[PDB]
């Protein structure tokens, strides 16, 4: 009756006592939008398995014999061999597909949650936001008696066919949802948001055609972009429970998922919050719907009378709650509380903090930055002889997230110190040099490149001594910086550089990289040529031409950081552009029948177009003639219907769905049947990889 | 990686800084395709 009761669902009586507390989170309520989020959820992790998980790749990641090196969340673990591996997502399929038809839901629930997460925590490099909330649902719906309606389980057993469910099922999946929402848009409340820096360039896509009807680029990629999304996630944290908000809400939101889904390449994360957006409602909204439609179509949809009492809610009469309804209460409150805290835990796990926090997954800060890598210098020196080398950037490794984390760059160097012996190097010291820049700032660099890694300290709660402070008193600088952007031709290119005291630089210009100059911005270097061992100390707004082909060094000689840009153009290119707009001009005289005289024999496979009964052309010619194909295949690509588009993408995921059955299938046989000559296993290897046509 | 030409550089191939361009935008919420 009261207007607070109405609004929030519950009297403030209510929550005097535990036992008033425990009865109204455990009183009856519909289970009608419980069974449909379970319904769509395991259809979406069914389809997302052999798409994201990597079902289909699983045959070149987890390959026997391969020496790779792991991020694993505990160095205990270790991947199993691959059919192993293969049964492990056999399960998940499995499980999937019990949630789904809600057949042995408990059961079901397990074998999915458990491998999920051993896939989970067995590599750090794979972790998303929508990773994260597809096995906390998972973890949630165990628990909650979300087959009671609409359920195989329901037809195999009377007592669990449409009866009540307890309320707190929906309160923890709409608490989750509300975390989710309200933690995006308080993270949000940054000042590379804010500003308009973080996705910067979303704005030019043809989906926000409209908006610029009404408004210029700079300002639709400001107020729709960034402003709009803080206000939807608030917004939609809070619209879609009152009743006088919700349809709005599901507006608004529904274009938002939309939208986030054709934008980004996110996977099944935009159609599962879709999914969960009708739980807001009242919970019997399938029921009527049923109702609402002509009697041959009831005969085949779930029942549409009352549900039945069950034995897992509290009645009012009054019954006194047993224990599993305490449990119920327990569970819900401890699990919103810790939902709460742990985006927040960052103070505690200080070793996995960065120039972020904390490893990426568990903070909801969805596309808030974004970092451009410039060079990655890995160097070794020998324990016996002396020797110093340098190694590939990326050796030994599938993922590059090693870049921008301390622990994952330990994993690597004891990874690299136990391999490369065999490769004739003793017992190794390891340094790293990595340049990364974070929403278009001054490159710096991230880690000391003067530490050994192999012999680096690191605790997982203790600060990292060896990860270099981001230097955010340069933040002003990018606007002066984008005007440098602006002022150049459509061949120079300049490349901004920030440095630290005592440090130096060493940097070998290629030959190609002619007309190569450098620029100092703010503070004191030092620019040396080891040609001559030559070093001229550099002031402000001073200007120096390198030399092309051999090695100089830049050392920063000031008490403060020294900023400084490359701008460089490259000859090579520019000599071969002319070159062949001069050819191409030649074409199109003899064309346009102008040039009477005789062409060249070096001109004559350009008109003939095949090299048949002739010379080798000239690089010149090849180029010439591999530029004109390529830009015809551009041109037939893009001049596609739209049909032949919509017709490839389903043969190429129909390809993959195939392929992973099929290896799956093999990876069984292999297990329980043995292991037959190697024939059989490559003639059905080749069997599974061919083309649907 | 094997035959000592993936897991070793020489000194020049090693310390280009500048390299010519004719991802940058990562924003670690992508799944990366492989095949
Ligand atoms: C001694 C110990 C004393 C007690 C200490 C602990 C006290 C804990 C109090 C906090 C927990 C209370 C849980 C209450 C459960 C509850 O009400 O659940 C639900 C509410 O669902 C939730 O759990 C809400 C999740 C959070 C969503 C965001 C809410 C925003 C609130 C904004 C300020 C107001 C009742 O829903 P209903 O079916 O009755 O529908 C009501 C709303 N309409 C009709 C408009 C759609
Ligand atoms: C009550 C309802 C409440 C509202 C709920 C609304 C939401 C429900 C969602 C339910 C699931 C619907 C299907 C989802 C499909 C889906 O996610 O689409 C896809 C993934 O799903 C699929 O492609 C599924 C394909 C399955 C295979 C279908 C094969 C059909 C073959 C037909 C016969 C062909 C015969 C040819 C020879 C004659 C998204 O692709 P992507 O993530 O790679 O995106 C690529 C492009 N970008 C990156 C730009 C986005
Ligand atoms: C890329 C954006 C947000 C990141 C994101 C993603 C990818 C998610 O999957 C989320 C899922 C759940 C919760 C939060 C998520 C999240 O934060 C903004 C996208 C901006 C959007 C495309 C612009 C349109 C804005 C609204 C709908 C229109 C308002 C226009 C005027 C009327 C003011
Ligand atoms: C190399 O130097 C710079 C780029 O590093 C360019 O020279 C520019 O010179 C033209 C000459 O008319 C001016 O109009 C531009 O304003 C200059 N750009 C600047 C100062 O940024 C050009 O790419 C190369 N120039 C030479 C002489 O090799
Ligand atoms: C050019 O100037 C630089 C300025 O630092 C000189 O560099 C230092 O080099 C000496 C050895 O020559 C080292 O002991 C110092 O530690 C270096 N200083 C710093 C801050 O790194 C360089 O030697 C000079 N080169 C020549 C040929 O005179
Ligand atoms: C500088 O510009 C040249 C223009 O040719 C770039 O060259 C191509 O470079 C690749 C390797 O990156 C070679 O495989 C091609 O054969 C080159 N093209 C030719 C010869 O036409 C070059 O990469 C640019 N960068 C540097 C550092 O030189
Ligand atoms: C040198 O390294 C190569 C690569 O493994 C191989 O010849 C052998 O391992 C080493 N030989 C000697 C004599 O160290």
């Amino acid at each position: 009756d009261s207007r607070i009761g109405k609004l929030l669902g519950f009297e403030w009586t209510d929550l005097s006592s535990w036992r008033r507390l425990v009865t109204l989170l455990n009183r009856p309520t519909d289970p009608a939008s419980l069974a449909v989020f379970r319904f769509l959820f395991g259809f979406l992790m069914v389809l997302d398995i052999p798409q994201e998980r990597g079902l289909s790749s699983l045959d070149r990641k987890y390959l026997d014999g391969l020496d790779v090196c792991r991020f694993p969340l505990l160095d205990a673990l270790r991947p199993l061999p691959l059919d192993w591996m293969y049964l492990v997502y056999t399960i998940m399929f499995l499980g999937a597909l019990g949630m789904m038809l809600g057949l042995c839901y408990r059961i079901s629930c397990v074998l999915f949650l458990l491998p999920y997460w051993y896939v989970f925590l067995l590599d750090k490099t794979s972790w998303n936001n929508h990773s994260y909330l597809y096995g906390l649902l998972a973890f949630q719906l165990t628990f909650m008696d979300a087959n009671h309606y609409w359920s195989v389980d329901g037809l195999l057993n009377a007592h669990r066919r449409n009866a009540h469910v307890p309320l707190w099922n929906y309160a923890v999946l709409r608490g989750q949802i509300f975390i989710v929402y309200f933690i995006a848009g308080v993270k949000k409340l940054d000042a590379d948001w804010v500003e308009g820096y973080s996705m910067e360039y979303l704005s030019r896509h043809w989906l926000f055609s409209p908006f610029k009807l009404l408004l210029s680029e700079e300002l639709t990629s400001l107020l729709v972009v960034h402003w709009g999304g803080l206000l939807l996630d608030l917004s939609a944290g809070f619209l879609l429970f009152f009743d006088v908000s919700r349809s709005i809400g599901l507006f608004f939101v529904s274009y938002f998922h939309c939208m986030n889904s054709q934008l980004f390449s996110i996977g099944m994360f935009s159609y599962v919050m879709l999914a969960s957006s009708p739980l807001f409602c009242s919970p019997e909204w399938p029921r009527k719907l049923v109702s609402y439609c002509p009697r041959r179509l009831q005969q085949l949809l779930p029942l549409k009378a009352a549900p039945q009492p069950s034995v897992s809610c509290v009645y009012k009469r009054g019954q006194k709650p047993g224990l599993r309804h305490q449990l119920g209460a327990a569970f819900t409150l401890l699990y919103l509380l810790e939902q709460l805290f742990l985006p927040y835990s960052h103070f505690l796990t200080q070793g996995y903090n960065n120039w972020t926090n904390g490893l990426y997954g568990y903070s909801w800060d969805m596309m808030v930055h974004s970092r451009s890598h410039q060079h990655v210098k890995i160097t070794y020196r020998d324990g016996r002889t002396g020797e110093l080398g340098y190694l590939n950037p990326g050796v030994f490794t599938q993922s590059r997230r090693w870049k921008d984390h301390a622990d994952m760059l330990k994993q690597y160097a004891t990874c690299l110190s136990r391999l490369l012996p065999k490769y004739n190097v003793t017992e190794p010291q390891i340094y790293f040099d990595i340049w990364v820049s974070i929403n278009d700032r001054f490159q710096q660099r991230i880690f000391d490149p003067r530490v050994d890694i192999v012999q680096a300290a690191w605790s997982p709660f203790q600060r990292t001594s060896w990860v270099q402070p981001l230097l955010m008193d340069l933040s002003p600088w990018r606007a002066k910086l984008q005007e440098i952007k602006s002022s150049l031709d459509n061949h120079t290119e300049v490349v901004f550089i920030a440095d630290f005291p005592g440090l130096h630089l060493e940097n070998f210009v290629s030959e190609d990289l002619g007309n190569t100059s450098i620029q100092l911005l703010q503070g004191e270097v030092t620019v040396e040529l080891v040609a001559e061992q030559k070093n001229q100390t550099l002031r402000e707004g001073e200007k120096m031409q390198l030399p092309a082909g051999e090695y100089h060094k830049v050392y920063t000689t000031s008490p403060s950081p020294s900023c400084y840009m490359y701008v460089y153009v490259n000859t090579t290119e520019l000599a071969l552009e002319q070159d062949l707009a001069y050819l191409q001009e030649l074409k199109e005289k003899v064309e346009n029948g102008s040039e009477t005289g005789p062409l060249p024999p070096e001109l004559q496979p350009l008109l003939e177009g095949e090299v048949k009964g002739g010379p080798e052309p000239t690089p010149l010619v090849q180029t010439f003639l591999r530029r004109q194909q390529r830009l015809q295949e551009i041109e037939r690509r893009r001049n596609t219907p739209f049909h032949e588009r919509f017709f490839r993408f389903l043969l190429r995921k129909l390809y993959v769905f195939r392929r992973s059955f099929l290896m799956t299938c093999i990876s069984l046989r292999n297990l329980i049947l043995g292991r037959p000559s190697l024939e059989q296993l490559a003639q059905e290897v080749t069997y599974a990889n061919l083309r649907p046509f | 990686e094997e035959t000592d030409q993936e897991v070793f550089l020489g000194p020049p191939e090693a310390q280009s800084f500048l390299s010519s361009h004719t991802l940058t935008e990562r924003f670690w919420e992508s799944y990366i395709y492989n095949g």
